[PDB]
């Protein structure tokens, strides 16, 4: 029932200054060393720092020195990473991971490191769920949307794939229907994208058959409540 | 600095797969200090393997580790269902920091694998007229769910201003993605052609717009 809990999470302005927590639990906290480990959207798993039991030995990535501070406060049994001027591309997951500790062990005999201490076991043991910090400096924002209309080119053989195109938004709640919820079947709202801006970006397509382009109307009605727009396009094919 | 890794590895359900880790002399061939870590979607990452070939309590037998100069390896002997996931191993470096690759996503075939329907759309004449320009590339009903996205302006390739999705479940489980090439409308029609090319399971699908 060891357990590692992540907060201080959430949006924050580039710039500006973040200090992330995690609480252990189940485990006495002051004998393990502990990292911070962060994951950018849709990328691998990435060390960002490791503080020793007594927080007296502290190692930083290259990617992160001099961005990042860790810490621990061994009496409340928690964690920080500290943030100065915080960057769009800091956007990510980050994971508090106990680093894997205890005696070692020779012709059945426990040794210990001076002052009771832990020998490092170079493995992460306990991981925590993660709390993610989202680095952009924009402010609620309504959609802008295109139509990504059907041509031959979008034509396979009986059907036809036609799209819009969910432009520059904030914050990330963007909901995509087609002809008011009656056309349901062959369509696709694809994960929003994280832009340089600050600013999100969406694509939603349907397959319709190539009969109907012609005589049938398609619209997509976007959904944005944070902004309170609503906006609906009629895809129609091109010339 | 990251460990390489294979992008994607699959097999059927009872087969054996092996994850490849490729390291230097100042971490994965400096020590034996690899472990490796699975990440199920929604959960925490947990340690399959530590110190090459060893298994904490409570790891199934199946998941075996091994090393040969700077390359480690994963074995998953008798793939399970539940075995799905993103793979990651991780080394001590000489400088006692800790260095990840990049990750593998291991695919426990429930269906027979499909190559991508790749859908491109130029810049619409609206966004033109907005003084934007997007080119679309819409990737779907591909299995697994990994695919390498590239970018060509006329045959140069093209990597400033690309922002690709990371492939999701399509309702129909097989996954698509998208990946968007943002110009301005002067960039656009400096030049001939764009093309997306998109990779999947060694196989290649090209599709090309022109500004007409
Ligand atoms: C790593 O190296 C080995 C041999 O040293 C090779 O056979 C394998 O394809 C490589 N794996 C990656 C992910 O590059």
């Amino acid at each position: 029932q060891e357990q590692l809990v992540e907060s201080g999470g959430g949006v924050v302005q580039p710039g500006g200054s973040l200090r992330l927590s995690c609480l252990a639990s189940g485990f006495t906290f002051h004998k393990y060393g502990m990292h911070w480990v962060r994951q950018a959207p849709g990328k691998g798993l990435e060390w960002v720092a490791l503080i020793s039991d007594d927080g007296m030995r502290k190692y930083h990535s290259d990617s992160m020195w001099g961005r990042v501070t860790i810490s621990r406060d061994n009496s409340k049994n928690t964690l920080y990473l500290q943030f100065s001027s915080l960057k769009v591309e800091d956007t990510a997951m980050f994971f508090c991971a106990r680093e894997a500790g205890g005696p070692i062990w020779h012709d059945d005999v426990k040794y210990y490191d001076f002052n009771d201490g832990y020998y490092n076991y170079h493995y992460m043991d306990v991981w925590g769920k993660g709390t993610t910090v989202t680095v952009s400096s924009a402010s609620t924002k309504g959609p802008s949307v295109f139509p990504l209309a059907p041509s031959s080119k979008s034509t396979s053989g009986g059907t036809a794939a036609l799209g819009c195109l969910v432009k520059d938004y904030f914050p990330e709640p963007v909901t995509v229907s087609w002809n008011s919820g009656a056309l349901t079947s062959g369509v696709h709202t694809f994960p929003a994208v994280l832009q340089s801006s600050g600013l999100y970006s969406l694509s939603s397509v349907v397959t319709v058959p190539s009969s109907s382009l012609g005589t049938q109307t398609y619209i997509c009605n976007v959904n944005h409540k944070p902004s309170n727009t609503k906006v609906d396009k009629r895809v129609e094919p091109k010339s | 600095s990251a460990l390489t890794q294979p992008a994607s590895v699959s097999g059927s359900p009872g087969q054996t797969i092996t994850i490849s880790c490729n390291g230097t002399s100042s971490d994965v061939g400096g020590f034996d200090s690899v472990s490796w870590y699975q990440q199920s979607p929604g959960k925490a990452p947990k340690v399959m393997v530590f110190d090459v070939s060893h298994r904490p309590s409570g790891i199934s037998n199946r998941f075996s580790g091994s090393k040969s100069g700077n390359t480690a390896s994963l074995t998953i002997s008798g793939l399970h269902i539940e075995d799905e996931g993103d793979y990651f191993c991780s080394s001590l470096t000489d400088r006692s920091h800790r260095i990840f690759g990049g990750g593998t996503k291991v695919t426990v075939l429930g269906q027979p694998k499909a190559a991508p329907s790749v859908t491109l759309f130029p810049p619409s004449s609206e966004e033109l007229q907005a003084n934007k320009a997007t080119l679309v590339c819409l990737i779907s009903d591909f299995y697994p769910g990994a695919v390498t996205v590239a970018w060509k302006a006329d045959s140069s390739p093209v990597k400033a201003g690309v922002e690709t999705t990371t492939p999701s479940k399509q309702s129909n489980n097989k996954y698509a993605a998208s990946s968007y090439l943002s110009l301005t409308p002067e960039q656009w029609k400096s030049h001939k052609s764009y093309s997306c090319q998109v990779t999947h399971e060694g196989s290649t699908v090209e599709k090309t717009v022109a500004p007409t």
